DNA sequence: TGGAGAATCCCGGTGCCGAGGCCGCTCAATTGGTCGTAGACAGCTCTAGCACCGCTTAAACGCACGTACGCGCTGTCCCCCGCGTTTTAACCGCCAAGGGGATTACTCCCTAGTCTCCAGGCCCGTGTCAG
DNA sequence: CTGACACGGCCTGGAGACTAGGGAGTAATCCCCTTGGCGGTTAAAACGCGGGGGACAGCGCGTACGTGCGTTTAAGCGGTGCTAGAGCTGTCTACGACCAATTGAGCGGCCTCGGCACCGGGATTCTCCA
């Protein structure tokens, strides 16, 4: 056999594209799953996780801490309009609320 | 007796210990009065404080890594997971070490066939240092044991060799690709082989 | 002055992330409610903590909507009619 | 073995703490009983759904998954417990 | 049990190297990844059944992302997925 | 002549437009509104007539529910006249932005 | 500018269906903005469903799927 | 062979058991579908259809009509509390609203 | 061809109201209702089977999906009617 | 309270078009048998859930006082309702012409299935740092 | 000053490679449904105007929450002990997928006639002023 290069590294991603392919297969979503669908879904999930972690790291840096706690995740989600639109119906445990009077 | 190697045999630097710990018999002395007669097929060598993959990199002076300033050839075990151990011998100089990797036995196959259990091919019978260290039943309580005293395990004299680079220490630093790991040629029981370093 | 301690309590209870209801009365309330649906139930600790997190977030959001209803009628005191108006508009 | 009215365990300072987290400057005296009733309704719905999820799996222990799936049903997803 | 913990480690080290993360925050991000994956895959299943196909391609995932995600998030997620699919098919 | 008091004609209209099931917005202006909104997304686009009827029924139902919540918001503030702050309150409680 | 086609008596009639007795003069512009936002949200999803199927026209099932996507399920147009 | 008896006819159901089986199998719900699940689901859908249809017929009788129109279905759903709770996010086309004027708007 | 739940809703209507007809728009609304409730119950049963690591939808999954979806009295009567139908299916 | 303008319902005829019944048939549901595996069933281990005791100790509770605030009352003035009149364009019907949805044949590429192998990721009890 | 988190064998699920068959892409055609314009009748909107009436501001009072302090209490933490049952594994059986032949049930088409919208006159309230 040839060199076993991982399919996640072929797309330049970090998320487990093979795991997304398997979870799409056994999740009973369609009879067959195309080749680029796990790549696209892993890239989209990686981008959304990266944006959440961007704003969470900035929130942790603004409060002078070097470790992301769920309060930072709540401020990161709710301080952006788009992520608050995506996670409007979602409660983050140990997340707190924003200061408004 | 005469078939025992003392502390004066190990008084060489790191790379002669890498050269002179190949093809020699390690006879573990179990309390039942039997023998094992295992021949080692590969070793590893850490030069000391100047090696990035060693445990004493950058002047590390942890109380567990202390067995080098009283005698050379000191037995050492470290926990690696959470139950596994490894076989280490201190070389000459502070921080220099040689790690045992794999051996092959010739008698008492049932002993580590049934003792290693907590699928049973001869190639994977003694491949991996942790389960063979468990097969010799050397725990963390034998870290203070000196190598060539009492009735315990010693070295026995036996009757090509290809050098390969470091594998599994990460793709960083300058000491992660030096060819010093010696393995015998033509042996099919070697766990990690180098197909590009065989042609030299 | 009447109101400044309330304002500092508002300011200090929004920066904190801790759980505002005591744990054991909530645990006993959950076991009392669950008795009517099934007899002799066991509960995990994470189940009761998940229930407390959901209940506290639900009550905080309901009190935000209640405060908007109270400020809408030109007063700063929340009343049960504000809760009922917000609760009907949210669909409950 | 039989638990009484433990709805009074959600005390008055707890409701005041939750309202001051919400941003409420003044609280009426009849707010508290309405809050007991609202909490009772919410816990009744979520606990009933989680107990249904529990007895479908033939278990006597209500798991964090049962409450998480109940809240995912009721339109309010709870992150942090393995959902 | 499988989780996305090491992948969120890798993303966080790419985006914020002097920043750690707790266990509770990683549980929240694992639940977030599972939730977004379930939303996008369920929408792709719905558009597969609506058009009488039995295949989830990149087009259904692209349209599901464009339906679910809000505006600038949708634009950048479509750009990222398109770059990933073109790079993966280029080799 | 005869002139009705303010409130009689409004309640007559409330009973008239709650007894009926008809559509209230004129169909052609709603069609033109749907066309100019859809031309901001994809140009040269056609529509089924049943699609515009579906959009009109959904929009009318949404506006009737919004005006009911607005009416309760105005009744809550000791008023009978609804104002834009009532609509803004109802949409803020409902979760719309 | 076809938003003025949603006339003031139409907004008054929709408020009459909602049981509203008195209406301020500034209600109509806010109602036009609300209706425009709602129609943009539904029509964008319907156009997206149309473009996925590679068609030039928006059907009733596309609008029904777009409204079911937002939790505003519509009966009587097929399903 | 034997006489062909319908699966709906042997469970006393008017709703089709086999069609519900085929819609479950092609619906991508699970890989396998048991025998009793289409029978159970057909009975449940038959009961809910009967519950709306009886109330809609009563509403059609109350408005001196022989046919059932969308207004009768909307009145039947919105006047029963369980069906209004079940269909709370459902817009019936040509349905109208319930006649409901508040007490503070009526004259004295 | 297009399949519909038209004749079955008509049969139920003639069974419960033997002198009452139905319009085309009303039949479209009832067909959409049957499709919506069927999709709701089957989606809930699929989620329940995936949560408990079961690859089949049995009568039990539909029973607990009906109990989760429908409000109380409707849920009780629907579970009783389904149990009666499955019992009549197995015994004959 | 009465009278009168005005809105609303009832009964009688009409004519219309959409529901409701019948029929040919094509497609999907039934019947019978086989075969492979998902899942019921019995049993065991060990996690963890419940029950009980006691000490600090913070939080809940009861009470006293005062003042901020809800709430009713009154004046007033803008602002919307109701109605008549004029302008404006929605709407019904029709022709037509063109785009485009929907169906069909085909031929092709891509994705499921499977066999083998190996490398990433999980499990885990001590080194070292950030609240 | 310490506890949560990171840096250290083996195993199983991803990956390469071959096969093959059917699902989706493409070209072509048929006709149903969309658009657009015109006439023309008219329902419906736009606009102006008067006036009632309701929103809104000011003010006074009475009471009911906030705030503070002392006494009570039971949460919270630590620890122990017992056992229900959660979770896993092994075995085997019956239950559902799958396939081929059969056949009748529902669907498209078509004909027909009876419920329902509509017009209209008279009875019956609705409302507003006097």
């Amino acid at each position: 056999r040839a060199k076993a290069k991982t399919r996640s590294s072929r797309a330049g991603l970090q998320f487990p594209v093979g795991r997304v392919h398997r979870l799409l297969r056994k999740g009973n979503y369609a009879e067959r799953v195309g080749a680029g669908a796990p790549v696209y879904l892993a890239a989209v999930l990686e981008y959304l996780t990266a944006e959440i972690l961007e704003l969470a790291g900035n929130a942790a840096r603004d409060n002078k801490k070097t470790r992301i706690i769920p309060r930072h995740l709540q401020l990161a989600v709710r301080n952006d309009e788009e992520l608050n639109k995506l996670l409007g119906r979602v409660t983050i445990a140990q997340g707190g609320v924003l200061p408004n009077i | 007796h005469l078939t025992r190697l003392g502390l004066e045999f190990f008084d060489q630097p790191a790379v002669p210990l890498a050269r002179a710990f190949l093809g020699q018999v390690l006879v573990r002395r179990l309390p039942n009065g039997t023998e094992l007669r295992g021949r080692i097929v590969e070793t590893e060598a850490y030069l000391g404080p100047e090696d990035e993959a060693a445990h004493s990199r950058g002047g590390r002076q942890t109380p567990r890594n202390r067995g080098m300033f009283m005698k050379p050839g000191t037995l050492y075990v470290y926990i690696i997971y959470g139950m596994y151990f490894c076989m280490n011998i201190s070389s000459q100089g502070d921080g220099a070490c040689v790690l045992l990797r794999a051996l092959e036995p010739l008698e008492g196959l049932e002993t580590m066939r049934q003792l290693r259990s907590t699928v049973l091919k001869d190639r994977e019978l003694c491949s991996g240092p942790s389960k063979l260290c468990q097969a010799l039943a050397i725990n963390k309580s034998f870290d203070q044991r000196d190598l060539a005293q009492d009735e315990a395990v010693w070295l026995e004299r036996g009757p090509a060799v290809v050098a390969a680079a470091r594998v599994g220490v990460g793709h960083a630093g300058e000491w992660a690709r030096k060819p010093l790991r010696f393995y015998v040629r033509g042996s099919p029981w070697v766990s990690v082989v180098d197909r590009v370093a065989e042609q030299d | 002055r009447p109101g400044t301690v309330a304002l500092r309590e508002i300011r200090r209870y929004q920066k904190s992330t801790e759980l505002l209801i005591r744990k054991l009365p909530f645990q006993r309330l959950v076991r009392e409610i669950a008795q009517d649906f099934k007899t002799d139930l066991r509960f995990q600790s994470s189940a009761v903590m998940a229930l407390q997190e959901a209940s506290e977030a639900y009550l905080v959001g309901l009190f935000e909507d209640t405060n908007l209803c109270a400020i809408h009628a030109k007063r700063v005191t929340i009343m049960p009619k504000d809760i009922q108006l917000a609760r009907r508009i949210r669909g409950e | 073995k039989v638990l009484r009215d433990n709805i009074q365990g959600i005390t008055k300072p707890a409701i005041r703490r939750l309202a001051r987290r919400g941003g409420v400057k003044r609280i009426s005296g009849l707010i508290y009983e309405e809050t007991r009733g609202v909490l009772k309704v919410f816990l009744e719905n979520v606990i009933r759904d989680a107990v249904t999820y529990t007895e479908h799996a033939k278990r006597k222990t209500v798991t964090a998954m049962d409450v998480v799936y109940a809240l995912k049903r009721q339109g309010r997803t709870l992150y942090g417990f393995g959902g | 049990k499988e989780s996305y913990a090491i992948y969120v480690y890798k993303v966080l080290k790419q985006v914020h190297p002097d920043t750690g993360i707790s266990s509770k925050a990683m549980s929240i991000m694992n639940s977030f990844v599972n939730d977004v994956f379930e939303r996008i895959a369920g929408e792709a299943s719905r558009l597969a059944h609506y058009n009488k196909r039995s295949t989830i391609t990149s087009r259904e995932i692209q349209t599901a992302v464009r339906l679910l995600l809000p505006g600038e998030l949708a634009k950048h997620a479509v750009s990222e997925g398109t770059k990933a699919v073109t790079k993966y098919t280029s080799a």
